[PDB]
């Protein structure tokens, strides 16, 4: 077949993603997700200051 | 002669505080929240919110579902062009 070059050639892309990005875009969710918690927190610990 | 006395005569900025601002919008705000919950909605069983839960929650990113959805449309596509066109 003709089109299972294309095809082979799209699982090589495929694994390059599962390879590099799948990790970093880990590393960004995760950067983002500990940021609005940290902010959260922030605010807890914000009011119940006021109330002391 | 005038033994006038503010202490006691502030009582009417006793409530003027601006925390209480805060506090009144805060006893509301916790008055029903959860701690955290015991265990909400992270899983459910939708037969394919156990798909979510799996991979599509915070607790995966991972590319399965990706590919997946790929392979299906390599599957789909070839066989297709013979039945429509």
């Amino acid at each position: 077949n003709d089109e299972s070059i294309l095809l082979l050639t799209f699982l090589g892309f495929t694994g390059l993603v599962a390879k590099y990005l799948a990790p970093a875009y880990k590393d960004f969710a995760d950067a983002r997700m500990k940021k609005v918690s940290d902010v959260l927190n922030a605010s807890r610990n914000k009011h119940v200051e006021a109330v002391k | 002669v005038s033994t006038l006395i503010p202490p006691k005569v502030v009582s009417s900025k006793n409530i003027g505080s601006a925390p209480n601002a805060k506090r009144i919008a805060n006893v509301v705000h916790f008055y029903k929240s959860l701690p955290q919950g015991p265990a909400p909605a992270i899983k459910a069983n939708t037969r394919l919110a156990r798909y979510k839960a799996k991979y599509f929650d915070g607790d995966n990113a991972s590319g399965k579902p990706l590919w997946h959805f790929a392979l299906g449309i390599i599957a789909f596509g070839y066989s297709m062009e013979y039945y429509f066109h």
